């Protein structure tokens, strides 16, 4: 349908004290590819990121309306946003459009600013927030991204085991998607620091 | 549709100036933030025995963890009640969480601003005193009809509010338990109030880890024993 | 609808002036002292605190200082009521800029955008004007570090150094003397502002609580805005104390 | 009007080991949102060395299997021998084409051992195109099964790691857990598991429990 | 799907991708699209996979019945015409098949094309598939009939690798087959991505 | 909403509102412009104090188009609304007509806004008067001034602000066929017109010039002192 | 999606499952359903997930001030009229299927709200895709004013049948007891499915990932 | 279908467009100018529906001229593309949808040359080279082979002609004359109009 | 319907047929398709007749309001752009109008075209109507900007007469209007058939 125009994939897995999010770099129109540098992950502020997929028109449009509400929320508050608070914000933005709804599946991942706690969540076209204790993925290949993270995920994983798990889940699942590929950007959100890496992937 | 509030030759607002003078002569109200809780003790005076005390209550909760008292006009307060409660509603609609006291007082004080500009309407005649509990830290705020909201550890409002502030300035300090916060709030209330003090004359309520709750006349009588 | 209740705020004076606008600046003239200084290595904005009481909380950040966006910041002198709407509108305007142009707003665009709103209310609508004067600081890709000043009439202009509120003319007189254009840096401007703040303030015993200081500078390609902690301000008090006496 | 086809769900897996070939599928038969029964084995044994899976519209899965079994006897009576795994695959290709105008709606997966004793996995499509591969999948969860077998079985996208040919002990545990993970996220998979392992000695069936949801 | 063939001094070179996908999911990456008809005769595939596998084997059936009959080693021209006539009777029934026939005969290394509607063409350079237009660009640039054996491999290699990069339905490993007088021979099989790393550096 | 009649008639027919609006125009800073042969020169005094105020935001010389510039004297707040709305409509004209905007075609729109907003319900009359100067087709210059009452008129030389009548007295007497004959005479005449209103003036005087199809150019202060250097 | 409730002598219990699915797959296994309205009044959604979510959000929000404005207990029938008027305003555009039950000054009461807006009073029912499995179980074994323990054993088996008899119903069973003395929440009261384990573990050694670019940003 | 192409050199941006404007079975205007000047160093290439091509691009033309005159300085190449996307995205859900394909070419004094790709759905992506129309399939593949960030404009123009001569061979529509211009630090420089006698 | 115009050294010449038919029946043979806007400005008609009569008079209204306003004698360029913008707001509502605007200005004898969807073009030679393609052939053959006054009449005459011969919707009498600096002038009105008898001999 319309969600299959630009394709795309977004993956977020929860570790022990840290959380990792990953999405591919590909941007294309149906059978026509465009560019390799496309970015599906935008910063929400410290230790909080959001993934986006589906029609890229709404990907870039909702990202501006989320940054519309993000900055206004951060300027009014004296404290940073919690990842659980942002989940409900995306639910209101998608529900007010209920007649005209946007086409996208936002994926929110980050750490609880309280102390170390990781938090993950994802929504749907209808704007239904959902909290899972393992991982969240979205895209046209999301049926493929399940089986990788279903078996590989563990209750507690250090940044060493977390990055190795989410990276292998991306490289294996995205290669079976025709509209997805061309590099994978992986972000590691830890308590002390934040690590960004670009994986070596096939061009196909 | 023309604004009733204009700038004086001295720059002050004339309309809000009488609004602050109106809340200065209202019912005496005091509050104290000490330790893990905040004590709210107000004055409900009835002119006759025919009056039913259970029908009308001056201390009203905004939500579970937030409560509010007032000194000023009766009718303008109920308008604040409906809009502030509806604001907490519309808050819980969007954010699906209990509202922080700082954000609650901010957008409610903005409603007080709207009638210092929009025409054909008078400003509010009520000065709100807000109590709230969020993230384990108690909140005591004070708002007036001008729209500017402040924060206080302890304060006084209503008739003879200057004395209540000076009394808490001397008597009240840090390291007071909630039990001492009630008994200190009663002592500062004995000064402003005149006459015999019963459980019906005073309406007391508190907010703590369990949320904002109003005190029953039975336990108030226990605190009337000093 | 009764035409007796209308003051007709659009009436010009026989000298061609607006009454409601002139009464607005007078209310600003009673506001506390707020100043700012444009320097080579950064911008400095400091202000006093007129509300002083032992029972005050101030668990928030600054009083009259607000943050417009990542690359900009502002101060406030005037009625705190009209300041909250302007602070909201400025943030709304600066964010509506991020919608279309998706870049940090130039400090010149955000000023003329609010001023167009201020003059619209004095032009028509029958509503009273705004009683707040605002100072603006920040950095942009074109002009760099910037310091601006706004009036409730909608008039604005660029400034290297200025002051608003109480003791404004006294601080401006000292800026015409000590301030060195294109020479003193952000570090030297910090000691200069503290000197002007202590001399122009007749209230003695300046404390870290009674005053507020905020700095905005660009370091390693990122705009760094911060408010000096009371201990850090107390350290500057210990520095100025030796300088003074 | 009349809808000639409906999606009956299910999942079929086949993996070709060095000396062995493993084929497994679930027992769940459901149309729409309702469960017909929790035991409906899709795996059908053609010969000793060949096992065919069927995933798709159930009415075509039953008829097409009976047509294949009918042509199995035509061969063996004529040629005095059983069909090889590669001969059965190329046969059904022409069988699926005979309907080219009104194609059978099914996803067929054939697996087993060839004359050399090596596993041969054959994945089909309703129009009859086929290919030989080490491991294939099919059904509603087909998108789920493929990435897991690419990393684990295929050793793909892994730098500087020892590549050991597939072992039967691991191949069993890999097929079990991919379905345990499938039964979690697949509404059409679960309730039981049947694993048919074809080796040089013979076929050995197994039963594994799964969640009833 | 990207398939291309061109003829020059040293004979025909056929290059194709390995990937065939259904919808958004890739069915198989390792699919071999090139059809083997005769030792010296080489076919291709385009469009529907089953339509090619069915009809190209009928062409291979006709070519073998011919060589068993007259022993004349049927020319590429007769093979291309018989394949087109078989698609004419069923025209309009929904059969979609593209293909290209390559081989050498007494005339030379002929190159022909057969469409789904029966279009039969002749020329120096052909390509088909969803990425055919992406193939025409690189192939035409820097091409002459006088290209040598080694220079033409670089043209055929860069043809698939750069064309499959811009197509979502084209990919896999590059399968390139040179044609000679005795018969066609397998040259190289190499992943597109592995060659992408050499071109970026 | 706020709907009522603001500007109303008097016993003499004069409008007290519009008249007070023109009083604010008289109290504005002195600005002047003169039509040359192929060139036009605009200038305005600046009242900057103590090197404090930046010179980038003070500029009162604005360009409506490549061939059309302007200068204003009055309330600086009302000018920013008119200049912006004039540029929106001026380029909307280039949307309707491929040919550029004649100076008379933008003047009629501008002054029309001062007509509507003066007599409109609840609105306010503008307190500004500006000189719209530019080049028509064939290179013929044009100079037009608006009025808070909404009227406009053509001028060979014109001035606005305080002492605008005094500058016109200089222009009326010293503008002849000999005047604005060449470039050197046009530059000196505009400067000499401002030399009378010089009060602690120095570098503070700002000038700009536009020549044929060339865009509006600002003459730097160093060449100002060089052209003021020759008074004999 | 299987949701059901039963009214017994001393109160009412509302059962629901924990599993939510999106059209091809299970979205969340532990996902909660029953929402909060009043201390004694609870509801549970069905049909469209976000529509049933946002509708109960507006219901809990409207009922919250009704409890704050009145200062008294809330009526269960008041909740149902709010829900259907929203469905009537949008002319059935909202696909929210809602069941509402609780105890008020009158007594234990259970209602039902169809996405088209029709409301029905009833002692017991079920909604969702697996409603027909729970209705049949509750229809046969129901008795007037059953003991609290007798109603607990029946309704848990009703949700269990609604789970085992539906593809969209799974996971644990969340039962919430509401009595005249008070309401109590029981999370994951029933777990009919034992096999929560797996037969193998997957671990990765450091250095097995083909990393190309690497950078570190301290915080 | 009209055709567009652009190439981002290290210091330069090389763009080209077809000059043919046709209706029904005939070519009415073969010299038609598809190139619109947004700013000094910023050009624009707009193709699409015959009605939406001229109308919607002239809106962008003045809207960019709005910014430059108000603030005294033009939009940057990055700022220009992002404002044009929201203009196209706002009318996407309106009753007058705009079918257009735009390439933004511009040079910046800091980030240097910038080339931006935009579809009719208002999806903005930065790319070193991009093309529109059906001819984009026959051309961009050549760029994949010969493109390097260090290429000189002398070879780029020669390679651009090699791509455009493919439009006269495989590509069906004639398109006799092409317009070519380049952007660099010295401003807009016209190049010899491609002519096929 | 056949309408054509072209510009050269001596100015524009507009030639049109007189016949407009509905279905198989000819509504009127004597219809005058050329619209008179200004003394020196000349319009045409194509497609729907009522759409032209309505909108071209609005253009004549705008041209008159301009000359009454600024007295600048509006250029052909401004007239063509205002006509195109009015067709843009109603785009998609079913309005079908073709037209061509002819006239001389300070730049020269401009020739423009306005389509139903808002297409605005500029060039030396335009034609519209159902017989436009039949006009392009004769007009292009033997045409140069240096053609004289008398030679161009023979080109415009043979343009309509030979084009209306091959069209069932084109016919009537030939109406040809030359354009000059002072204004356009009627040249000749002659039946197509009467000129057919002179060409056959």
């Amino acid at each position: 349908s319309i969600m299959s125009y630009n394709g795309g994939a977004v993956m977020a897995m929860k570790g022990k004290n840290c959380v990792a999010i990953a999405a591919d770099r590909r941007f294309g129109i149906q059978a026509q590819m465009v560019t390799t540098d496309f970015q599906k992950i935008f910063p929400m502020g410290d230790r909080l990121y959001i993934g986006l997929a589906g029609l890229a028109t709404d990907v870039q449009t909702v990202a501006q309306r989320l940054k519309f509400r993000l900055n206004l929320y951060e300027l009014k508050e004296g404290r940073q946003i919690k990842p659980y608070t942002l989940m409900s914000m995306v639910a209101n933005l998608l529900y007010e459009k209920r007649f005209g709804p946007y086409y996208t599946e936002p994926v929110i991942a980050g750490l609880d600013p309280k102390t170390f706690k990781p938090f993950i969540c994802s929504l749907d076209l209808i704007g239904c927030p959902m909290v899972t204790d393992d991982f969240v993925v979205s895209g046209t290949c999301t049926e493929q991204m399940y089986g990788m993270c279903e078996s590989l995920w563990e209750p507690n994983m250090d940044p060493e085991h977390l990055f190795e798990t989410i990276s292998q889940a991306m490289l294996n699942a995205v290669d079976r998607d025709a509209v997805s590929g061309m590099g994978v950007i992986v972000h590691i959100i830890e308590k002390d620091k934040i690590t960004t890496r670009t994986l070596k992937a096939r061009m196909d | 549709s023309f604004s009733l509030t204009t700038f004086s030759p001295s720059g002050k607002l004339v309309q809000i100036e009488y609004a602050l003078a109106a809340v200065a002569g209202g019912a005496p109200s005091v509050g104290i933030k000490a330790a893990n809780g905040v004590v709210l003790a107000t004055e409900k005076k009835q002119k006759s025995i025919l009056y039913d005390e259970r029908s009308v209550h001056k201390v009203e909760p905004i939500t579970k963890h937030i409560g509010l008292v007032y000194s000023g006009m009766g009718p303008d307060y109920r308008v604040l009640v409906h809009r502030a409660r509806k604001l907490a509603q519309q808050y819980y609609l969007v954010y699906q969480e209990p509202i922080p006291t700082a954000q609650l007082v901010q957008r409610v004080a903005s409603v007080m601003q709207e009638y210092t500009q929009s025409g054909g309407v008078r400003p509010f005649g009520v000065s709100l005193l807000i109590c709230g509990w969020n993230e384990g830290r108690p909140y005591l705020f004070q708002s007036d009809p001008s729209g500017a909201y402040f924060a206080w550890k302890a304060t006084a409002m209503g008739k003879n509010y200057v004395n209540g502030k000076t009394f808490l300035e001397k008597r009240y300090n840090e390291d007071l338990e909630l039990e001492d916060a009630i008994h200190t709030a009663i002592l500062t209330l004995k000064e402003s109030f005149e006459g015999q003090m019963t459980e019906d004359n005073i309406e007391v309520g508190i907010c703590n880890e369990a949320g904002f709750r109003r005190l029953t006349p039975t336990e108030v009588k226990d605190y009337l024993a000093a | 609808m009764s035409r007796r209740y209308d003051s007709r705020t659009t009436i010009f004076s026989p000298e061609g002036r607006l009454y409601q606008v002139e009464y607005a600046m007078e209310a600003i003239g009673h506001a506390g002292t707020c100043l700012g200084i444009l320097a080579n290595d950064g911008v400095l904005l400091a202000a006093e605190r007129r509300n002083i009481h032992k029972l005050l909380d101030e668990v928030f950040f600054s009083e009259k200082i607000y943050k417009l966006n990542e690359d900009m910041a502002c101060s406030v002198a005037g009625i705190t009521s009209d300041a909250n709407v302007l602070t909201n509108e400025l943030r709304l305007i600066a964010q509506r800029y991020l919608l279309q142009y998706q870049e940090p707003i130039p400090c010149e665009q955000l000023v003329t955008a609010l001023c167009d709103i201020k003059q619209a209310y004095t032009q028509f609508g029958g509503k009273r004007p705004f009683g707040v004067s605002l100072l603006y600081i920040g950095w942009d890709k074109h002009y760099g570090f910037q310091l601006y000043q706004s009036d409730p009439s909608g008039n604005y202009g660029g400034w290297k150094a200025t002051c608003i509120g109480n003791n404004s003319a006294a601080a401006v007189s000292m800026l015409k003397q000590d301030y060195k254009e294109g020479e003193m840096t952000l570090k030297s401007a910090l000691a200069l502002a503290i000197k002007v703040l202590n001399k122009t303030m007749d209230v003695s015993k300046l404390s870290a609580e009674k005053v507020e200081i905020a700095t905005l500078t660009r370091e390693n390609g990122k705009t760094v805005i911060r408010v000096l902690k009371q201990k850090e301000v107390e350290q500057l008090i210990k520095k100025h104390e030796e300088e003074e006496a | 009007r009349f809808s000639p086809y409906a999606f009956n769900g299910g999942t079929v897996l086949a993996i070709a080991g060095e000396d062995f070939s493993i084929v497994a599928s679930d027992t769940r038969l459901s149309e729409g949102f309702s469960i017909h029964t929790r035991d409906s084995p899709k795996c059908y044994k053609l010969t000793d060395k060949t096992v065919i899976g069927c995933s798709g519209f159930h009415g075509d899965c039953l008829t097409l299997t009976k047509i294949i079994e009918a042509r199995l006897k035509m061969y063996k009576h004529s040629n005095n021998k059983a069909m090889t795994t590669g001969a059965i695959a190329a046969m059904l290709s022409t069988i699926l084409y005979s309907r080219r105008f009104f194609p059978y709606y099914v996803y067929n997966i054939i697996g087993g051992l060839d004359e050399e004793g090596k596993g041969a996995v054959y994945s089909f499509d309703p129009v009859g195109s086929y290919q030989r591969d080490s491991f294939k999948a099919g059904g509603s969860a087909s998108a789920m099964l493929q990435p897991l077998l690419d990393n684990q079985v295929g050793f793909k996208n892994m730098q500087n790691v020892e590549h050991v040919p597939l072992s039967l002990d691991r191949a069993m545990r890999l097929v079990k857990d991919v379905f345990i993970s499938a039964a979690e996220r697949d509404v059409y998979t679960g309730d039981a598991l049947k694993v048919c392992i074809v080796t040089k000695e013979g076929i050995r069936g197994e039963t594994v429990p799964l969640r009833k949801d | 799907t990207t398939t291309l063939a061109f003829k020059f001094q040293h004979g025909v070179i056929v290059a194709v991708d390995s990937r065939a996908s259904a919808g958004n999911y890739i069915a198989t990456l390792k699919v071999n699209k090139v059809i083997e008809i005769n030792p010296y005769l080489l076919g291709t595939m385009s469009g529907c996979a089953a339509d090619c596998l069915y009809w190209e084997r009928l062409l291979a059936k006709e070519c073998r019945l011919y060589y068993l009959r007259n022993g004349e080693r049927i020319s590429v021209s007769a093979a291309s015409k018989l394949l087109s006539n078989m698609m004419c009777q069923y025209r309009g029934m929904g059969l979609s098949m593209g293909s290209m026939i390559c081989g050498w005969d007494k005339k030379g290394p002929g190159l022909y094309y057969v469409d789904e509607n029966g279009t039969r063409l002749s020329g120096n350079m052909f390509s088909t598939g969803s990425g055919n237009s992406h193939a025409y660009g690189v192939m035409d640039s820097g091409y002459r009939p006088d290209l040598s054996i080694e220079e033409a491999y670089d043209l055929g290699r860069r043809a698939i690798v750069h064309a499959t990069h811009r197509d979502s339905y084209s990919g896999g490993v590059v399968n390139m087959y040179h044609m000679k007088e005795d018969g066609w021979v397998k040259v190289e099989s190499t992943d597109v991505s592995d060659l992408m790393h050499q071109y970026r550096e | 909403s706020y709907d009522r009649a603001i500007t109303v008639f008097s016993p003499d027919g004069h409008l007290f509102q519009v008249e007070y609006a023109q009083e604010a125009v008289k109290k504005g800073s002195t600005a002047v412009g003169v039509r040359g042969k192929d060139i036009v020169v605009l200038g305005v005094e600046k009242k900057s104090v103590a090197k404090l105020q930046d010179e980038r935001t003070v500029r009162k010389i604005c360009a409506l188009d490549d061939n059309v510039c302007m200068a204003f004297a009055g309330l600086t707040a009302d000018a920013r609304i008119v200049i912006n709305r004039a540029r929106v409509e001026c380029q909307s004209h280039r949307l309707t007509v491929e040919d550029p905007v004649t100076v008379e075609y933008i003047t009629r729109y501008i002054a029309s806004l001062k007509q509507r907003y003066t007599q409109s319900n609840g609105r306010r009359p503008f307190g500004i008067s500006a000189l719209i100067v530019g080049f028509d087709f064939d290179g013929t210059p044009r100079l037009y001034q608006t009025d808070p009452s909404g009227t406009y008129h053509a001028w060979k030389a014109n001035a606005i602000g305080r002492g605008a009548k005094s500058v016109r007295e200089f222009l009326e007497k010293n503008y002849t066929d000999e005047a604005i004959e060449t470039d050197d005479l046009t530059i000196k005449l505009v400067i000499k017109a401002l030399l009378e209103v010089v009060q602690s003036g120095g570098k503070n005087i700002e000038l700009a010039v536009m020549r044929r199809d060339q865009p509006l150019k600002i003459l730097n202060p160093e060449e100002i002192e060089k052209y003021v250097a020759e008074i004999e | 999606t299987t949701i059901a409730g039963l009214v017994f002598q001393d109160g009412v219990i509302l059962g629901a499952d924990t599993r939510a699915t999106n059209d091809s797959v299970v979205a969340d296994k532990i996902c909660e359903k029953i929402h909060f309205i009043a201390p004694k009044i609870y509801c549970c959604g069905a049909g469209v997930a976000a529509d049933a979510e946002m509708t109960t959000r507006m219901a809990a929000s409207n009922m919250e001030l009704h409890a704050l404005s009145t200062g008294r207990e809330c009526r269960v029938a008041t909740v149902t009229r709010m829900l259907r008027q929203t469905l009537f305003r949008y002319q059935g555009y909202v696909g929210a299927s809602l069941i509402v039950g609780g105890v008020d000054f009158t007594g234990p009461q259970l209602y039902s709200v169809h996405p088209h807006g029709s409301y029905s009073r009833l002692p017991f029912t079920a909604l969702g895709s697996g409603q027909d499995a729970a209705i049949a179980v509750l229809e046969d074994r129901f008795q007037p004013n059953m003991t609290l323990e007798a109603a607990q054993e029946l309704l848990v088996e009703a949700i269990t049948a609604g789970i085992l008899g539906d593809l969209g119903s799974g996971g644990n069973v969340d039962a919430c007891v509401i009595t005249a003395a008070g309401a109590k929440m029981l999370r994951a009261l029933s777990s009919p499915t034992k096999p929560i384990e797996r037969s193998s573990q997957y671990r990765f050694a450091p250095g097995t990932t083909p990393v190309l670019s690497q950078t570190v940003v301290p915080l | 279908m009209e055709y567009l192409i652009g190439i981002q050199g290290p210091d330069y941006v090389l763009v080209a467009s077809d000059r043919v404007a046709a209706s029904n079975i005939v070519q009415m205007k073969d010299d038609h100018d598809k190139m619109f000047k947004m700013s000094e160093k910023i050009l624009l290439l707009c193709v699409g529906e015959a009605g939406d091509t001229v109308q919607f691009a002239e809106y962008i033309q003045k809207n960019v001229q709005l910014y430059k005159m108000r603030n005294g300085y033009e939009l940057s190449p990055t700022a220009a593309a992002n404002f044009t996307r929201r203009n196209l995205a706002d009318y996407l859900r309106s009753r007058t949808p705009y079918h257009v394909n735009l390439l933004l070419a511009g040079y910046d004094e800091h980030e240097g040359p910038a080339l931006y790709y935009m579809d009719y759905l208002a999806a903005l992506a930065k790319a070193p080279f991009a093309a529109h129309g059906y001819g984009a399939f026959l051309t961009l593949s050549i760029l994949d082979r010969y493109y390097t960030p260090t290429i000189s404009r002398e070879k780029a123009v020669e390679l651009l002609r090699k791509c455009l001569e493919e439009l006269q061979k495989r590509f069906i529509l004639n398109l006799p004359t092409f317009s070519v211009r380049i952007i660099d630090r010295n401003g807009i420089h016209d190049l010899d109009n491609i002519s096929f006698p």
